[PDB]
């Protein structure tokens, strides 16, 4: 199971999307050397706080339901690996894992409704 | 609420009874302003929402609503004394005078029609 | 009648096509079976697919135009089902805010514990909230 509860799942989730918005509404300020550093830092947190926004989706996805049962019987040796994962891996990620993971959500009838379509778009999109 | 608006219904039904009024034009106003309190009281709602305020009643289970039935049975006494009398005043006037009242006059027949329909 | 309106497109051409689109937007308004024709229930997994969209295309400014109208008239309830096709998430979670909140307000005795406005208000919740939701803290 998740090492965080679903509430606090959602409550950093929310609190990311604030932020998210935030820097995702006043970016152009930010971005556009000292000035050129400013503005590669800064456009690699917002990257960062975008990507942290991704994977608690993801995990507020599988919050929903039978997320336990396919990751028994899924982890084979790489279960290592996967099993001392870090959030901050996640926030800077590791995508094949979560890739065959989230196939074998939709894959598996686990995801109901609108989520599966939430992450055929995300494969699409990032992956 | 649009208790106050209730006065002036009153008030109307009185004048059209009375039948004062040289002017058509006088009753045709009156005829216009009991269109829209008898239209304003009913919100368009039909059968289900009648059901449900019965249910709702049922019976009082502990505290109802039974606010929009309340105020139908109000207006409908009102209009039920004041009415007989008015009823033949609005019928005549109908037919003559005013082809123009007229169109006042029948759309505010029909209102009232459903309510104090029965 | 979407069957046989999708027949127009087969006399190919603009103006047809137009009159095709024309005929379906007419259909949807007045018809009103937006379920049935535009689509329903996102459960994520965004719509689940009306007749019309599995033929496709011109479907988001159809439902702007059906739910600004349901607006005018006030039908709520194809207001809130018509934004949630619209996707936008903000406006149906205001327009339930409005609904729920009065019939709140009122006198005591309903509220069974299946179906309604509040039913409608707890669907909404558990499904958007969860998910990325894009609405206002």
């Amino acid at each position: 199971e998740s090492s965080v509860p679903c509430q606090l799942l959602e409550s950093v989730l929310q609190e990311l999307k604030g932020l998210q918005e935030f820097l995702d509404r006043n970016s152009q300020f930010a971005g556009g050397e000292a000035q050129l550093s400013e503005k590669i830092s800064l456009q690699a947190i917002q990257q960062l706080v975008r990507k942290s926004y991704q994977a608690l989706a993801l995990w507020k996805l599988l919050c929903e339901h039978q997320f336990t049962i396919i990751v028994a019987e899924l982890q084979k040796e790489l279960q290592e690996q996967l099993k001392i994962t870090t959030f901050k891996d996640l926030v800077i990620r590791d995508k094949e894992l979560t890739g065959a993971l989230i196939a074998s959500l939709i894959n598996c009838y686990i995801r109901d409704n609108a989520a599966v379509d939430g992450i055929s778009l995300h494969l699409q999109d990032i992956c | 609420g649009d208790s106050s608006l209730y006065i002036i219904l009153k008030k109307l039904l009185d004048f059209i009874l009375k039948t004062g009024g040289g002017f058509q034009r006088v009753r045709t106003h009156l005829y216009g302003s009991l269109l829209y309190y008898l239209q304003i009281a009913q919100r368009p709602d039909e059968p289900d929402t009648l059901e449900a305020a019965k249910k709702t009643m049922w019976e009082r289970l502990t505290a109802p609503e039974d606010v929009f039935s309340k105020l139908q049975r109000e207006n409908i006494a009102i209009i039920e004394s004041y009415g007989a009398a008015l009823m033949e005043v609005v019928c005549r006037d109908a037919c003559d005078g005013h082809e123009i009242g007229r169109m006042l006059a029948l759309a505010l027949l029909d209102r009232i029609v459903s309510v104090d329909k029965q | 009648a979407l069957q046989y309106f999708y027949f127009l497109r087969d006399e190919k051409d603009s103006q047809g096509e137009n009159m095709f689109l024309r005929c379906v937007s007419e259909l949807v308004i007045e018809s009103r079976e937006f379920d049935m024709i535009l689509g329903k229930l996102e459960n994520d997994g965004s719509r689940k697919p009306g007749v019309i969209d599995k033929f496709t295309s011109d479907t988001k400014p159809i439902i702007n135009k059906v739910a600004s109208v349901a607006e005018n008239k006030g039908l709520f309830e194809e207001a809130a089902k018509l934004y949630d096709l619209a996707k936008n998430a903000d406006k149906v979670l205001e327009l339930m805010n409005k609904l729920l909140s009065p019939v709140v307000p009122q006198i005591s005795a309903p509220q069974s514990n299946k179906e309604r406005l509040k039913n409608m208000a707890l669907s909404i919740a558990e499904r958007y909230r969860a998910q990325g939701i894009s609405a206002n803290k």
